[PDB]
Formats: structure tokens, C-alpha cells, sequence
């Protein structure tokens, strides 16, 4: 961890970064970013260093940096970058695990960081539809959308897996007036009718049968 | 570990050249028992009769004569809330003859009138006896650290001249004895708020206080000053809570004028000369002309106990570790020689009846004479 | 008169901007007052000030520098505090160090830190720092501060106390006037807070006396400026008792005031004690939240009447609202099932209100232990008179129990035994226990996994595997060539919501051969009716056990790994049903029910002990593979493994399917070919252990790790003997037919348990007058 | 064969006073004041509330008082319907 | 941060093409109702850009001085 002049140490940083010496790269990047918090070299170190965080997977520290800087400077065409990176930090904070490699039974866990990220990327794609990542942030958003969808679907399903129909019906109507297109929803549609006849909400089962026989073929 | 502090230590006792020699240390010991606990009780050579006592509820009349132990009484209420109700006293020794009045920090006061014996009237008082009473004009005046200022009657008592002062929230351990003249009682303070009472209902003549005190933007723990006004000619010379020389030339009323000078320990008035110690533990002298100081001293800097007493042209000084330091052929006279105890010393010395009078932190008296 | 004004070395603002910023310019006659105006303009900057205003003739040299920035850091002297805390106090006070720090502010911050030491009622002797002006503009401070530590300095003083003795009242107080240590349970260090504490302490107490009138005392903190002298009093004015009489209730509610005064059952002439009515009141609030109306308005005044010391109680209670619930939300199980969390509940979201069911589910969680935070954050919805919202935050305890080991393979290849224990099994709520031992001569298998829930209620089904190849033959045989293929599946049925009653089964195969010269084996064989040889290890056996299993468990346990005041009992018993190839009767019991002497529970006790008895069913006996042993374990520390148990003697087996030379001593070819009294813990058919321990997390540890660090001391008792025992065959040999086998050891216990693994350092010097002690005062349990 | 089914509840408990004091015309606000804001209300459709009270113990029978309401777009008590004990 | 990976593929699989694009559910006759109520707003006018992870997430060139 040197304290070389910002030019030299920033060059060696870029070397270790396009290299991928994430640990030492981050050490020296932080060394510069603190040795001078100000200067184009400094804020370049800032963006490259939050990049080396989120890739080195310093997602607590990554969110720390992104939000500390939106405090430090709130708007930029890197609010493309900033919104994207803070949302994506929330995202891989939701998805920081090894089952993400084993790859079985995901997305029914927490979306709270993921909803922070949906807000983030959405404010982006609407206030910044002008980015190199716009439709990629959209890929984020659609993933996150169907993701939280099937999450809550699993959850309400579990609730009725105990057997109490009424609250599950509440959950599913809520998610309905939220975003009723994900297959989580269309698959949730059997749940309400089953619950209805179980609660003997016969006519309500009929009405939801109409709306699904519409939505279904 | 609890005491891991690099505080300034004793600038040691100097060479012991003193052609003046301590010809006596007349011994006698009630043996008690002060240890190191806080108070200033002190010898009073009442007709050279020494009603001696110490920190248990012990008493015995003695005499500056080899001290025969007279009038020994058990001084504790074996009745009441407790057996012997452990007798512990932060109230100086007072008598009028054998009328040994005293008041206890336990909010109790007593007149051991050993002019007639143990005719002592118990007093459950407002406040706690922390300062010395003042037997003036048939009255008694004290400073409890209750902020209050009462007055009573010798051997009988009655609440009167009721006054109250202000406190620092830190509730500093300060006290102040009033200095009266013509019924104009001039007392010191602890918040620096100073008053001068005419006992009308105990009414003051005052509009001011010393700008210097402790408690909020606090100061050194070496501005230690025995807060008590000393009035000569009506010219009250003040000894401000912080090192700040002040002269209050009272003239049929309260007059103030602060001829400032730091280093407040206490002072002795003798005409145009003062013989004082500085708060930083060094002994000065001064001419009363605005504050012209004299009398350098550094050999005994930051010695712990300082207790001087002047008699036979000898401002004899008492320090702890049972040492005795002597002032003499006054400056350039600064050298000292004696150490009669290792029991150490802790309180004020008096030179009464031309004799010297001393207590040891434990053990009554080892009567040293020039 | 100046003509061209120059500024060099700005680096932050323009030379012309510097000229225009100060009210002076080219073309005004600069006199001394004009120079002073340039000076006061440079000083009006507020961020940076440096006046070097030189003027010789017709030119004006003005030079300014900027002290920013200093990064004052090196708080050194941190012995009861941390530098970080100093920085945090500075930043909170507004002295966060991105700092200019003019030469003035040094003493300000030194004495500010010092003043805070003193705010602690402590003291810092000296605080002097070292400048490090890093040559860009950075500076740092080597902050070397000295201490005047003054903490345990108490001496207590009470005045106004006239109905209870001073020191009796001083007793209950934390801040303690310097009493010795050996009675220590707690601490006494000063604080203005701790003062206010003590104040309210006796306040509460004396007002629980019923002595109403005391409310007044001037606070006066005496202070000797000598690090110790604080002899403080406060002038109290004690009060007056009454006698509590009468009931009048104002139940402003859907109607339970009959049940109210039924609860507030206050017989006439009772004694006046605010604690009593406090409790009754509480009960009422319970009963009220019990009915949904958990948001009441309630007030009672004591009609404390004098000349009669009567105190009537006017009360008035107003119902809350019946039904609220809106949200039941949990924050934290981001990598954990929330299905399990809402599985730890009982009621349906969207009903009428009861604080019971919610605190029930929450403490159900905490009964499962395994995590370290309750958060029952329960607000109403902003935007309705109804619809309360709940939030749940926990901090989670984790489990991993996985074992590592290879070798020592010295005469063998590096040995291979495996043990894995992932229960609450991290993939699910299952519970995985798999044990394998393959050291070059053994294939002993063990497998066990079990679900937490399988039916609409949550039944836990558990199967168990264990295959055995236990031969370890010295050369080829006469070395107990053994195979054992055992299986069992397990269930549980508690419907008390407390205690599981059970009825289960278990299977095992056993292949035997290659006996040993111990009497005990042949004793058993004959007891079954098998006639073995006497000078020959020439016998074997095969069996399959069709034996019933019955057990039970209790639970009211207050924590888990670092428990408190726990209460749990668990029974297990084994009887062989008809249809088996073996018969034996075995019952077993253990218990862990604790109670704390510390009620912050920083010091809790252990009551834990077990018992087991084996015997046969009609005609047969409890097989030796079912006997009871002990030693050198976290049941009795300090021994070698399984050291406890009776001794079975060798018999001469001088021709034992190649009775060998130089092995199987004590009556082989090489060894003393005659009879033997053999020293070997063969285990008894009756068992019981005694051990009583104390959670003693020492003050000696820097008490900042409490989820992993734990400290204790131990004692143990041991004795195991045979009940089916004789002396007509054990006369010349010692006898174990009786509880006679006492062992005793005591010692220390520390556990800085990484949640992934504990390393149990186990030193136990056994002190009991008893033989056969084959010991190891060093055990490292994992 | 299982020993027992415990008894379980469902929200919108009903009492005689609550359902008796109401009558056609009362506005939704006073109607809630009478009964409460029911967690059982229709988002797409008329201003209808249902008030079910349902409990089933020990494999036993049917307990169902389903009190379905109907209000106008303004919200006025009118055409109220209940089926006590199924 | 990488195991010879993590250049032009999002961590693990990319559902960029496994996910569900918009599948307009016809609001039936009288089943008209708030189709959504939240932050779920997107301009269809976008791209044509990063479908699947192949885009330059890596830091593009900007002026140092």
C-alpha cells in the first residue's frame, strides 16, 4: 500500500485493476482516494475503486462508497453509473452466497435489498434512460420483478400451506394490483379459487374462474 | 495501577542546617486515629489547658505542661440509631474556657461545657457542620456546605440570622469562616460569591463577588486556598478562590478593589508585610502597596502538606512525614531542620501561649520547642 | 502608492480574484490602514488566514497560506479507552478531523478530552501531542495522553434517613465505599449517572415501604481533589405509611368490571404498599390487552388520608380497541427460511388483537435459541385508526459441526475416520449425522439424517444407519473379528406443546468371532446357553435384534448454547419385543434443569446427571455391547476414553486359534500362561453420573465476546458396577456388585466457541481414592 | 386415528349487540364505528363487507356466521346479509 | 473476484434471456382494474442494447487530466 504521487499510484492502480489485483488495487486506490479526496485523479480513483469494491465484492463497503458519494456529489451522467451500481450492490447483496453457484431453489428469499435495487434501477431507467446500461438495468429490473414476484408467491403459498386461506388471498390481491403479469401471479390464480371454495367463497371462486379462463386459454 | 500518575512530587527537604534546635518533643498520645481523613481540628491552648481528643469520640483535658490527662469522657451516643453511633467529626475544636463547643458533620452540634462538665445540648440541624463556629457577641456563626448560614447561642442555641448562599453543582468541598468586626461579619465563599453580614436578620453589605472561582470551566487542583477573610483596620484583604489577590477596603460598608496576584494558599497580615505561601506550594512575602511580592522560594516546591506558624521570630512550618520546617532570620532565611514523626502531619499549627502546638496524623502531641 | 499588485502561490483562487476579493485594488493609495484592510480581508476568509503583506515603494507583496489539512490521529495513552472513541466524541462534538486546526485549537481539544475524562468522574493527567506536517498540506497528531485514573473512590453519606438505618440503605447500592473483593458479585464504580441510579434506587425502595411523604433532597457531591475523596450526601426527607383500604373501579370498557374487582380482590383494612396495587394494575393491563383493548387509559390516585392513615384507591380504566392487526413482518432471514419463522407462530394475520399470541410466537423463536435479538416493533399503520404493523429484527446464531482428521499413519496409511454434524441441516430444517471410521482395518459406517417436519403439524422423522467392521486383528484372528449392521428410524409425538412421548424401534446385525481371554464373554455365552471353550478363543455368534424403544423428553429451556435457568428432562428405554434373536432390558434417563444466581444471568448453574441400568428379559441378559463406561470426556474429564467400569479377568487361553507368541499377554504362549486378574474397565449394567457446574464467565476476560466466549469451573463423580455380579467367580479377583466405584475430579472450563467449532481444553486432575484410574489430564474435545 | 383437532379461530368476530344496533342508511364511517373497519372488504366491486366468524374444533361440524354487507359508492348501510352458523 | 470468469457474464447464469418479457394480460370485459400501482414503469423505446451480459460493464474511457 504505497502513497505514491496520484499520477504514478493511479497508473499502477489501473495496472493492478485491468490486472485484477483487487485486494492490493483497492488498498492503493483507497490510499489515493484518502490522500486526496479531491481532484479528477481522486474521483477517478473513486469510481474505479467502488468498481474494485463491487467486483472484489465489498458490497457493504460498495454501498457505503456509493451513498457517501451521492452525499458528496448527488447528480452526474455517472448517476447512470451510480444508480446502476448502488442498485446492483443491493442486488448482489441479496445474492451473496454459494447456492448462487449450486443454482437450486433461489429467489424465494429476501428482496428488500432487491426492492431498493428495483427503485434504484427504475429511477435510473426513467430519469436516466440515457445510459450504456439502460436496457441492461432493464434486464436487472425484469429479473428482480419476476424474482420478488415468485418470492411472495412462495410465501403466500406457504401461508396457505398451513391452511389459512384468507390472508393468502389478501397477499395475492395485493401483488395483483402491484404487478399481475409475472407467471408467479397467473400461477397464483388457482390459489384464490381453491381458497374460496375452501372458505366457501363460491361466487368469488366463480368470478376468479372467469378472469383466469380469460387470462388462460 | 489505580495510582499510575506522573504528578509533580516533592521538591525535597533541603539541608538541615538549623542552629536553632528542637529542644523538646514532649510526647503524649491519645493515639487516634485521624489516619488521613479530612478535617481541620487543631490545638487550642486554652489557659494552656488542652482538652485533648481524637477521631473516635475520645476526649481528655491536658495542659501545655507535659499534658496531664484530665476530664476524660466517652464521647459517643451509645443510644440512638446505633451503639456509639460512630463518632466522626469534620468540625474544628472550639472552647470558651472549658466550654468546649463543637458541631458534627453528622448535622449535630454540642457544647461540652467543661467549665461545668458534660452539659451538652444535642442539635439536629439543617445542614452539616463543616466550618468553624465564630463565638462573637454571644453568637455562633458557621458555614455548613448546605449553602445555609445559621446562628445560635453558646450552650443553649436558637435559630437566628438565617442566610443561604449559592453552590456549584460539582458541590466542591470548600468552606469559609466569617470574619466579623463591629457586627459586620465578612465571610468567604466557595462559588466566589462573597458577603459581609450585619446580623440584622443576618443581613449583608454586598453587591459583588470575586470574578474567580471553580466548578464549570474548572481550574487547577492546586489553587487551594483556605477561604477566610482577614480584616485589619477594616481593610479586608481577600484570598480569592482562584489565584487572584484582592483588597476590600471596607469603610462603614463594603468596598472592593482587586490588586490581583495569583497563587492563593493563604496569607498572614502584619502591617505592611505579609508572609504567605503560594498555591503552587512556595512561600512568599508581600508589601501591601498594590501587590509588591518578595521572598522567593523553590526548594520545597509541591511538598504535600504545608502548615506554617510564626512565633519567637520563627515562622515554623509543618509538612507531612512528621517533618518540621523552620523559618527564622527572615529572608534571606529559608533553610529548615526537623522531622519528629513518620506518622506524618496534616493540619494547621498554632503557636499559643508562646508555646508551639502540634498534632500528628495519628498520636496526639510531641511538643517540639525551639 | 502601489501600481501593480501581485499574488504568487495561490493554487486555489485566482490572483485577480484575490485582488478583487480584498477591497483593495490597483489605483488606490495604500496606506497603513489600507494594509490593515487587506489583512482583515484575508482574515475574513474564515477557512484560511496568513498575512504577509510586504510593501516597498510602489509594489504590494501579500502572501497567504492555508493550514488545512491536518489528520490528527495517533491518540496514544489509550489504556482504559480507545482512540477511536476519542475521534468519535470529537466528530460528534463537531471536531471531526478533516481539519485546518489553527495553532489555537490544540489546547481546546486536549482539555476537551480531559474534561470528558472528568465527566466520567475520571481524570487524564497530561495530554500533549506531536505535529506531523506532511509536506502536501497534511498533518497528523501523535496524541500522547496521560491518565489520572480515579474510579473506585466511593464513600457514602446519608442524612434525613430517620426510619431506616443509614448503612442498611447504603447496602443495596452499586457505588460502594471501597469494601473488599471476596464478596464480589457486581461492581461499584462512580458515575453521575450511577449517582442518579443510587438516588432512584433508595427512592423506589423507600416508596415501596409505603412511606409516602419523602420526595425532597438537595444533591451535594463533595469532592476531595485527591483522586479519591468523594464523600457525598443528599439531604432526604423521609415519609409516612398509610393503610390500604377500599376498592372503587371505573371500567370504561365492553364490560368486565365484575371480573375487574374479582381480580382486584382487596379485602378491607389491607396494608398500604404501592407494589401490591402496582402488580394488580399490571394484571389488569394483561387482562385488557388479553381482549384486544391493549391501548387503554388508566389512572389511580391514592386517597392517602391522614388522622387515619387510610388510603382509598380511586381508579379509572378505559378500554382500548378490540381488533387491529395489519402487518406481521420480519427483518433479517435473508439467507434463512422465513417459512420456518412464520412456522413458529400460532394465529392468523387478520383477526382481533391479543399481545399474548405475538409475544408467544416471539418467545417460541427464542426457545429455539439459535439467534440473539428480539425486535417486536409494533406500530399502528399511519393512516387508519386501526391496522397495527409489526416488525421483527433478530441477530442470528449459526451452527456448523464438521470434523477433520488424517493419520497418524505411521505403520499404516494415514487413517481415515469421518464425522459430520449439520443439523437444522443448513439446506433445510433437517438434521444430518454421519460417522465413518476406516483406519486400514475397520469399516464402521454410521449415517443419520432427519427432517424437522413432515405432516400438517410438523412431525420429525429420523432414520439411522450404522454398519460395523470391527476386527483390528493383530496378525489374522483370535482378535475379535466383528461385523455389525445396525439401523433404526425415529419419531416423536408431543401434544402438551412441552413434552414428547415416544415409542420406537431399532435393528442391528452382529457378526462375531475370535473371542478374547476375558471371563466376561464366556459368562455371557453360558448365560445365553452357549458353551465356549476355556483355553481357546474359538467361539462366535450371529444375531438380529428386534427390540422396542420407548423414550420421552421435556423442555422449558430459556436459551440454547449459552443457556439460562433451563429446564429439560429426556427419557429413553429399551425393551425387546417377541420375535428377536436377543433379549435385554435397558432404561436410561438424563436431565438438565438450571437456575441462575445471577439474574442478569451472567452466572448460571448446571444441574445435569444421568442414569442407566441394563438387564435381560426373561432368561437372557443385557449384552456387553450395551454396558456402561466413562472417562476423559465432557461427562467426566481427565481420564482416558471409557475408563470407568468393572474389571473382567483373563482365563488361560494358551491355545486360542493360534494362541500367539509375544501378543495377548496375561496367559498366552509368551505371557504368564496362568490365570489372571485383568485390569480393564468392562463397564457395568447399572450407571449414574454426578456433576454440578457453574457458568462463571470470569471478569478476567475482556468482556466483549459473549456469543462465543464462556468460562466455568467443574466437578464430577464417577462409579459404574455390575448388578448381575457374583463373587463365587470373583473372590480372588475384586468384586463389583455395588455402588463402590467413586471417582472425583474438579477443574477449570473455558469456551471461546467459534460457532463453526469449539476446542475444549480439558484438564482434570482426578482426586478420589480409587484404583483402575487410567487417565489423561489432557483432552481436546471439538 | 388422531386424538384431537385443536380449536382455531378466524377474524371478524360477531356479537348480538354489534349486528343489532346497525340498520340501513348508516354511513360506512358510523358502520365501522359500530363494528370496526373489516379486514374483509371488496376492492373491485360494490362497497360490500363480509363479517365471518369461523371456528372448527376436534373434527367437528361447521361454525360460520358470514355477515356480508353492501354499500353504495358513497357508502351507506343497506341490504345487509349474514348466515349464522353456516 | 473471478475464477477465469466474470468478464462478460453476470454472476452465474444470466436470466437476461430466461426471464419473462412483457406478456400483456388482456383485461377482460369488466375486469378493468389498476394494471399496476408502483415503481414498475419503463419506456419501451430503449436499446437496442444489452440483452444478455456482453456489454461493457468494464470501466469505459473518461478524461484524466
Amino acid at each position: 500500500v504505497p502513497d505514491n504521487p496520484p499520477n504514478e499510484i493511479y497508473a499502477t492502480a489501473q495496472q493492478k485493476l485491468q490486472d485484477g489485483n483487487w485486494r492490493q488495487a483497492i488498498t492503493q486506490l483507497e490510499a489515493l482516494d484518502n490522500r486526496y479526496p479531491f481532484g479528477p485523479y481522486s474521483q477517478q480513483v473513486q469510481l474505479d475503486l467502488i468498481y474494485a469494491y463491487y467486483k472484489n465484492a465489498d458490497l457493504p463497503l460498495a454501498q457505503a462508497a456509493i451513498d457517501r458519494f451521492i452525499r458528496l456529489n448527488p447528480t452526474h451522467p455517472n448517476i447512470d453509473y451510480v444508480m446502476y451500481m448502488r442498485g446492483l450492490t443491493n442486488m448482489a447483496l441479496d445474492d451473496s452466497a454459494l447456492q448462487g453457484f449450486f443454482g437450486v431453489d433461489r429467489s424465494d428469499r429476501d428482496p428488500q435489498h432487491a426492492r431498493a435495487a428495483f427503485s434504484d434501477f427504475s429511477k435510473l431507467v426513467r430519469g436516466y434512460p440515457n445510459s450504456q446500461y439502460t436496457t441492461d438495468a432493464t434486464k436487472r429490473l425484469v429479473f428482480l420483478k419476476d424474482r420478488l414476484a415468485k418470492y411472495e408467491y412462495s410465501v403466500a403459498e406457504y401461508y396457505t400451506e398451513r391452511g389459512a386461506w384468507v390472508a393468502v388471498v389478501n397477499r395475492v390481491e395485493g401483488m395483483l394490483r402491484d404487478y399481475p403479469d409475472t407467471q408467479a401471479t397467473r400461477d397464483a390464480l388457482p390459489l384464490m379459487e381453491n381458497a374460496y371454495r375452501q372458505m366457501q367463497m363460491n361466487a368469488q371462486a366463480e368470478k376468479v374462474a372467469k378472469i383466469i379462463a380469460a387470462n388462460s386459454s | 495501577f489505580n495510582s499510575e500518575e506522573d504528578v509533580v512530587k516533592m521538591s525535597p527537604l533541603p539541608t538541615v542546617e538549623n542552629q536553632f534546635t528542637p529542644t523538646t518533643a514532649w510526647s503524649t498520645s491519645v493515639g487516634s486515629g485521624i489516619g488521613n481523613f479530612y478535617s481541620n481540628l487543631h490545638p487550642a491552648l486554652a489557659d494552656n489547658v488542652v482538652y485533648a481528643a481524637d477521631r473516635a469520640g475520645l476526649v481528655k483535658a491536658l495542659n501545655a505542661d507535659d499534658g496531664k490527662e484530665i476530664w476524660s469522657v466517652s464521647l459517643a451516643e451509645k443510644d440512638g440509631w446505633f451503639s456509639k453511633e460512630p463518632a466522626l467529626l469534620s468540625g474544628g475544636v472550639t472552647v470558651s474556657g472549658g466550654h468546649v463547643y463543637i458541631g458534627s458533620e453528622k448535622a449535630q452540634v454540642y457544647a461540652l461545657n467543661t467549665s461545668d462538665g458534660t452539659v451538652a445540648w444535642q442539635t439536629k440541624v439543617a445542614g452539616e457542620a463543616l466550618s468553624r463556629p465564630v463565638v462573637s457577641d454571644g453568637l455562633v456563626l458557621i458555614h455548613t456546605s448546605n449553602g445555609q448560614l445559621q446562628a445560635l447561642n453558646e450552650a443553649d442555641g436558637a435559630v437566628k440570622w438565617t442566610v443561604n448562599l449559592d453552590m456549584p453543582s460539582l458541590s466542591l468541598r470548600g468552606e469559609s469562616a466569617p470574619t466579623t468586626a463591629f457586627g459586620a461579619a465578612v465571610v468567604g465563599g466557595d462559588n466566589g460569591r462573597v458577603s459581609a453580614v450585619l446580623m440584622e436578620q443576618g443581613q449583608m453589605i454586598w453587591q459583588q463577588r470575586i470574578s474567580q472561582a471553580t466548578g464549570s470551566t474548572e481550574i487547577d487542583r492546586l489553587s487551594d486556598v483556605d477561604t477566610t477573610p482577614v480584616v485589619v483596620n477594616g481593610v479586608v484583604f481577600a484570598l480569592a478562590y482562584n489565584g487572584n489577590l484582592t483588597a476590600l477596603d471596607l469603610r462603614s460598608g463594603q468596598i472592593m478593589w482587586k490588586r490581583e496576584l495569583g497563587s492563593v494558599n493563604d496569607f498572614i497580615v502584619d502591617g505592611n508585610r505579609i508572609y504567605l505561601v503560594d498555591q503552587n506550594d512556595r512561600v512568599m512575602a508581600l508589601t501591601i502597596d498594590g501587590g509588591v511580592t518578595l521572598w522567593t522560594q523553590s526548594d520545597l516546591l509541591h511538598r504535600l502538606l504545608t502548615s506554617p506558624v510564626l512565633y519567637n521570630g520563627n515562622l515554623v512550618v509543618g509538612d507531612s512525614e512528621g517533618y518540621l520546617h523552620w523559618i527564622n532570620v527572615e529572608d534571606g532565611r529559608f533553610v529548615a531542620q526537623q522531622k519528629v514523626d513518620s506518622s506524618g502531619f496534616q493540619t494547621e499549627p498554632v503557636a499559643a501561649d508562646g508555646k508551639l502546638l502540634i498534632q500528628a496524623k495519628d498520636g496526639t502531641v510531641y511538643s517540639i520547642t525551639r | 502608492v502601489v501600481k501593480d499588485i501581485h499574488f504568487e502561490g495561490l493554487q486555489r483562487v485566482a490572483v485577480g480574484a484575490a485582488l478583487l476579493s480584498m477591497p483593495v485594488r490597483t489605483g488606490d493609495t495604500v496606506n497603513d490602514e489600507d494594509i490593515s484592510n487587506t489583512i482583515r480581508a484575508l482574515f475574513a476568509t474564515g477557512n484560511f488566514e496568513d498575512v504577509r503583506v510586504l510593501r516597498d515603494g510602489d509594489t504590494l507583496l501579500v502572501q497567504v497560506k492555508e493550514r488545512p489539512t491536518i489528520a490528527s490521529i495517533t491518540f496514544s495513552g489509550n489504556k482504559s479507552v480507545k482512540d477511536d472513541m476519542l475521534k468519535q466524541n470529537l466528530e460528534a462534538s463537531g471536531v471531526r478531523v478533516g481539519e485546518s486546526l489553527d495553532r489555537t485549537t490544540i489546547a481546546d481539544i486536549e482539555k476537551g478530552l480531559e474534561d470528558f475524562y472528568y465527566s466520567v468522574g475520571k481524570y487524564s493527567a497530561s495530554v500533549k501531542a506531536v505535529v506531523t506536517p506532511l509536506p502536501r498540506n497534511r498533518v497528523d497528531l501523535k496524541l500522547v495522553f496521560q491518565e489520572g485514573v480515579s474510579a473506585e473512590i466511593q464513600q457514602i453519606n446519608i442524612v434525613g434517613n430517620h426510619a431506616f438505618t443509614t448503612d442498611e440503605l447504603i447496602s443495596h447500592f452499586q457505588l460502594r465505599d471501597e469494601v473488599p473483593w471476596w464478596n464480589v458479585v457486581g461492581d461499584r464504580k462512580y458515575q453521575k449517572q450511577k449517582l442518579a441510579g443510587d438516588l432512584e434506587t433508595l427512592r423506589s425502595y423507600y416508596l415501596d415501604r409505603g412511606y409516602a411523604r419523602f420526595n425532597i433532597d438537595s444533591t451535594q457531591v463533595s469532592l476531595t481533589p485527591d483522586k479519591k475523596g468523594i464523600y457525598v450526601t443528599v439531604n432526604i426527607t423521609e415519609g409516612d405509611q398509610y393503610k390500604l383500604s377500599g376498592v372503587e373501579v371505573s371500567g370504561n370498557l365492553a364490560g368486565h368490571s365484575a371480573e375487574i374487582e374479582q381480580l382486584t380482590k382487596i379485602e378491607p383494612g389491607e396494608l398500604y404498599n404501592g407494589t401490591k396495587v402496582t402488580k394488580m394494575e399490571d394484571d389488569i393491563k394483561k387482562l385488557l390487552g388479553r381482549y384486544g383493548y391493549a391501548y387503554p387509559r388508566v389512572q389511580s390516585m391514592p386517597e392517602i388520608n391522614d388522622a387515619d392513615k387510610t388510603v382509598k384507591l380511586r381508579v379509572n380504566v378505559d378500554a382500548g380497541n378490540r381488533f387491529y392487526v395489519r402487518k406481521i413482518r420480519f427483518e433479517g432471514n435473508d439467507t434463512s427460511k422465513d417459512a420456518v419463522l412464520r412456522r413458529e407462530m400460532r394465529q392468523m394475520e387478520g383477526a382481533w388483537l391479543g399481545s399474548d399470541l405475538v409475544d408467544q410466537g416471539k418467545e417460541r423463536l427464542n426457545r429455539l435459541g439459535f439467534f440473539e435479538t428480539v425486535d417486536t416493533d409494533t406500530q399502528r399503520v399511519p393512516g387508519s385508526p386501526d391496522q397495527v404493523d409489526v416488525v421483527y429484527k433478530v441477530k442470528e446464531r449459526n451452527t456448523g459441526s464438521f470434523n477433520f482428521g488424517i493419520g497418524y499413519g505411521t505403520e499404516s496409511g494415514v487413517s481415515f475416520q469421518a464425522g459430520v454434524q449439520q443439523d437444522n441441516w443448513l439446506g433445510t430444517g433437517y438434521a444430518v449425522g454421519i460417522n465413518g471410521t476406516k483406519n486400514d482395518y475397520q469399516t464402521y459406517a454410521e449415517l443419520s439424517v432427519t427432517n424437522p417436519y413432515f405432516t400438517v403439524d410438523g412431525v420429525s422423522l429420523g432414520g439411522r444407519l450404522f454398519y460395523n467392521d470391527f476386527q483390528a486383528d493383530d496378525a489374522d484372528l483370535s482378535d475379535y473379528t466383528n461385523k455389525s449392521y445396525g439401523t433404526d428410524v425415529t419419531l416423536g409425538f408431543p401434544i402438551n406443546e412441552y413434552n414428547s412421548l415416544r415409542a420406537g424401534l431399532g435393528y442391528v446385525h452382529n457378526s462375531l468371532s475370535n473371542m478374547q481371554p476375558q471371563v466376561a464373554m464366556w459368562r455371557y455365552l453360558y448365560s445365553m446357553g452357549e458353551h465356549p471353550s476355556t483355553s481357546d478363543q474359538d467361539n462366535s455368534f450371529k444375531t438380529d435384534d428386534f427390540t422396542f424403544n420407548y423414550g420421552w423428553t421435556y423442555n422449558k429451556l430459556d436459551r440454547g448454547y449459552f443457556p439460562t435457568d433451563g429446564s429439560r428432562v429426556n427419557l429413553t428405554g429399551k425393551v425387546t419385543i417377541p420375535g428377536s434373536d436377543n433379549e435385554y432390558y435397558k432404561v436410561t434417563l438424563d436431565t438438565a434443569t438450571y437456575v441462575p444466581i445471577d439474574d442478569d444471568h451472567k452466572w448460571v448453574v448446571l444441574g445435569r446427571t444421568r442414569w442407566g441400568y441394563g438387564d435381560g428379559l426373561g432368561g437372557k441378559e443385557m449384552p456387553f455391547y450395551e454396558n456402561f463406561y466413562a472417562g476423559g470426556s465432557s461427562t467426566v474429564r481427565g481420564f482416558q476414553s471409557n475408563t470407568i467400569g468393572p474389571k473382567a479377568v483373563y482365563f488361560p487361553h494358551q491355545a486360542s486359534n493360534y494362541d500367539p507368541d509375544y501378543d495377548y499377554e496375561c496367559a498366552t504362549q509368551d505371557g504368564a500362561k496362568d490365570l489372571c486378574k485383568s485390569d480393564d474397565a468392562v463397564g457395568g449394567n447399572a450407571m449414574a453420573v454426578a456433576s454440578l457446574e457453574f457458568i462463571t464467565p470470569t471478569p478476567f476476560i475482556s468482556d466483549k465476546y459473549a456469543n462465543s466466549v464462556r468460562t466455568s469451573f467443574f466437578w464430577d463423580m464417577g462409579t459404574v458396577w455390575d448388578t448381575n455380579w457374583d463373587s463365587s467367580q470373583y473372590s480372588g479377583y475384586p468384586d463389583y456388585s455395588d455402588p463402590s466405584n467413586i471417582r472425583m475430579s474438579a477443574g477449570i472450563a473455558l469456551q471461546w466457541m467459534s460457532p463453526l467449532g469449539p476446542l475444549v481444553f480439558s484438564y482434570a486432575q482426578p482426586f478420589k481414592k480409587y484404583d483402575g484410574d487410567k487417565a489423561e489430564q489432557f483432552q481436546f474435545n471439538i | 386415528r388422531v386424538v384431537y383437532r385443536p380449536d382455531i379461530n378466524q377474524g371478524n368476530y360477531l356479537t348480538a349487540n354489534d349486528v343489532s344496533k346497525i340498520r340501513v342508511g348508516m354511513t360506512q364511517q358510523q358502520v365501522a364505528y359500530a363494528l370496526g373497519t373489516p379486514l374483509m372488504s371488496d376492492p373491485f366491486g360494490t362497497n360490500t363487507w363480509f363479517y365471518v366468524f369461523r371456528q372448527q374444533p376436534g373434527h367437528e361440524g361447521v361454525t360460520q356466521q358470514t355477515l356480508t354487507l353492501t354499500f353504495n359508492s358513497s357508502g351507506v348501510l343497506t341490504n345487509i346479509d349474514n348466515k349464522p352458523a353456516l | 473476484s473471478s475464477d477465469s470468469r466474470y468478464k462478460r457474464q453476470v454472476s452465474g447464469d444470466e436470466a437476461y434471456l430466461e426471464a419473462a418479457p412483457l406478456a400483456e394480460l388482456h383485461a377482460p370485459a369488466g375486469m378493468i382494474l389498476p394494471v399496476t400501482s408502483g415503481d414498475y414503469a419503463i419506456p419501451v423505446t430503449n436499446g437496442s442494447g444489452a440483452v444478455g451480459k456482453a456489454l461493457d460493464i468494464r470501466p469505459p474511457a473518461q478524461p484524466l487530466a
